[PDB]
């Protein structure tokens, strides 16, 4: 789950208690990571570990 | 903005990307504390 | 990405389509692209019935 | 602040609302008004669902913490799954042939809807028949012997301390208080229902589970037999009745009048403020308040991304630990009737209804129709108004709260209408 208030990840200390995630449904983290990626390494190549 | 584009028979969708500064800085006073403070300029909570 | 997503609906044979909204900043500039319906699945939502 | 327009000072309106659901369709397409999230935000020209991501801010220098006064509202039937009250099983006789019978227990199923205690009991008998019209009649257990029969009058009010049987030939036909009368060997289980605290039966010690009351333990509660008053012209007094129209027998204990005048019809009503206060029934139970409601369970309120962690709370993500703001009690209230139509509208009732269903044995003095009681009490979803004390505030609330309606159990309430909340927040002291 990404970019979705409904399941919104969670981080925070256990002394803190205030989670230092905060996701906004208009971000897109998906994309985001894709153009990432082909920007620094070929993307041609292929990596299971992370299909 | 108005977009004039060529006619689909079928339901579509204009995904637009108005690029922004969306960075965030984390900081850490104490263990185990983790205070982190976002900020996307410009939308920073949506238009209204 | 450092971008707003957004997703406007282009009725069926549609040709015109305005989108109005209102930046009180200045930002980076503009990107866009066109998906259809059917293979863009509504987030925000923990399922998609349809 | 507002991230945009100008900035109010203090004394400030966050509402909290649950007409803002349709609108963020995207994250309450899954929960019904239990636990749906809402923008606090309300511009009034951003279209339904923005603002995700925007705050808004308070400052760092102090803290806030303001009232909240929700306006609740439900509809909870009287009886549902969810509360457990539509279930109460029951031991009940299976089968007897060649004197080869068998008692098990078998939990029971109420349908959802109909409310008032008088229709409830004659639904939990009903269901007592159904059972029987399933597997008794089938398997050898006549109509006389059925185990369990909920009943509301007292056995014993004609009962005289001579003959030793009840002089009027019938039993008075007056309600008093909801009990549960039992035959040899068979019981009911109420570990898993509330119906008991409806009957009006709680322990005294409600700390301890299984609520189980078998006919072993209603010793000292036996039900007066009738008199034969067809046969009464100078001498026959002993002479308990036996049979009587279409002749089903009343399970006497043996031909003999001395020590056994009695029958086989344990009563509850009869075992409390008539048997032995000492070891009898009246030591671990106690003669309560019908009250339809089943019980005063409270309800609890948190909002997880604005109100700060209650003293002891934890910070987490799920609906069964979320941090309660403050405690309501469910909307649920009794509405005290009087209908002195009562016994007399049963007479009735018979003929303004096609079949009698419940009435199903409208000769026996056991096995009949419970006597209707005087001031029916029926259940009324009324919105409260409660008034919650001060709570302090985040750092920075959210865009998009998570309004919260926890039960006792912790658990979503699939049966709130209305749920919102209004906070006027207030500076409190400096850091």
């Amino acid at each position: 789950y990404y970019n979705s208030g409904g399941n919104l990840g969670v981080l925070a200390g256990q002394s803190s208690q205030l989670n230092a995630v905060v996701d906004l449904q208009d971000r897109n983290t998906e994309l985001s990571y894709q153009m990432l990626l082909a920007n620094t390494t070929d993307r041609s190549r292929y990596f299971s570990m992370w299909n | 903005m108005t977009f004039e584009m060529d006619p689909i028979n079928e339901p579509t969708l204009l995904y637009v990307l108005f690029e922004v500064f969306d960075v965030a800085r984390v900081h850490q006073p104490h263990r185990g504390v983790i205070e982190v403070v976002y900020l996307r300029t410009p939308f920073s909570a949506g238009n209204a | 990405l450092s971008a707003a997503n957004m997703l406007y609906p282009i009725p069926p044979n549609a040709t015109q389509l305005p989108i109005p909204s209102r930046n009180w900043a200045a930002f980076r500039g503009w990107s866009l692209t066109r998906l259809k319906q059917r293979e863009t699945p509504a987030l925000g939502s923990p399922f998609d019935p349809y | 602040r507002y991230s945009m327009l100008p900035p109010l000072y203090d004394t400030t309106k966050i509402y909290l609302i649950d007409n803002k659901s349709s609108d963020i369709q995207t994250l309450n397409y899954q929960n019904d008004h239990s636990d749906y999230l809402t923008t606090i935000v309300q511009n009034s020209d951003f279209t339904p669902l923005e603002a995700s991501n925007h705050s808004i801010e308070l400052d760092e220098r102090s803290r806030w913490g303001g009232n909240l006064k929700t306006i609740l509202y439900t509809n909870l039937p009287n009886i549902t799954q969810h509360m457990f009250s539509n279930s109460f099983r029951v031991k009940m006789m299976a089968s007897k042939k060649d004197g080869v019978p068998q008692y098990e227990w078998f939990p029971l199923r109420l349908p959802e809807g109909n409310f008032s205690e008088t229709m409830v009991i004659d639904l939990m008998n009903n269901a007592i028949v159904e059972l029987y019209l399933a597997l008794g009649r089938q398997e050898g257990v006549k109509e006389e012997d059925i185990g369990v029969k909920i009943d509301t009058r007292n056995f014993s009010l004609g009962y005289d301390p001579q003959t030793q049987l009840v002089t009027p030939g019938v039993y008075t036909n007056e309600a008093m208080h909801a009990d549960i009368v039992l035959l040899p060997g068979c019981a009911i289980d109420f570990t898993h229902s509330r119906l008991n605290n409806l009957l009006g039966i709680r322990k005294r010690f409600p700390y301890q589970e299984g609520f189980v009351i078998s006919y072993e333990d209603l010793k000292g509660g036996n039900i007066p037999a009738l008199m034969d008053v067809e046969e009464f012209n100078k001498s026959k007094t002993v002479r308990a009745l036996r049979e009587d129209p279409k002749g089903r027998s009343y399970h006497v204990g043996e031909d003999p009048e001395a020590r056994e005048n009695e029958t086989a019809y344990r009563s509850w009503y009869l075992a409390y403020n008539y048997g032995d206060p000492e070891k009898g029934v009246r030591a671990t139970t106690l003669l309560t308040t019908g009250d339809v409601t089943c019980g005063v369970e409270q309800i609890y309120w948190s909002l997880p991304d604005m109100a700060l962690d209650p003293v002891t709370f934890k910070a987490s993500l799920k609906t069964s630990n979320y941090p309660v703001v403050g405690t309501e009690l469910l909307p649920l209230v009794p509405r005290s009737f009087y209908n002195a139509q009562a016994v007399y509208s049963q007479w009735i009732q018979e003929k303004t209804n096609q079949t009698h269903v419940f009435n199903r044995f409208p000769e026996n003095q056991i096995l009949v129709r419970p006597p209707a009681p005087t001031i029916t009490s029926i259940s009324e979803n009324k919105p409260s108004l409660t008034d919650h004390g001060i709570v302090p505030l985040r750092n920075r609330l959210g865009g998009v709260q998570r309004v919260t309606l926890t039960d006792a159990r912790r658990r979503s309430c699939p049966y709130v209408y209305k749920s919102l909340g209004i906070v006027t927040p207030q500076v409190l002291s400096s850091r």
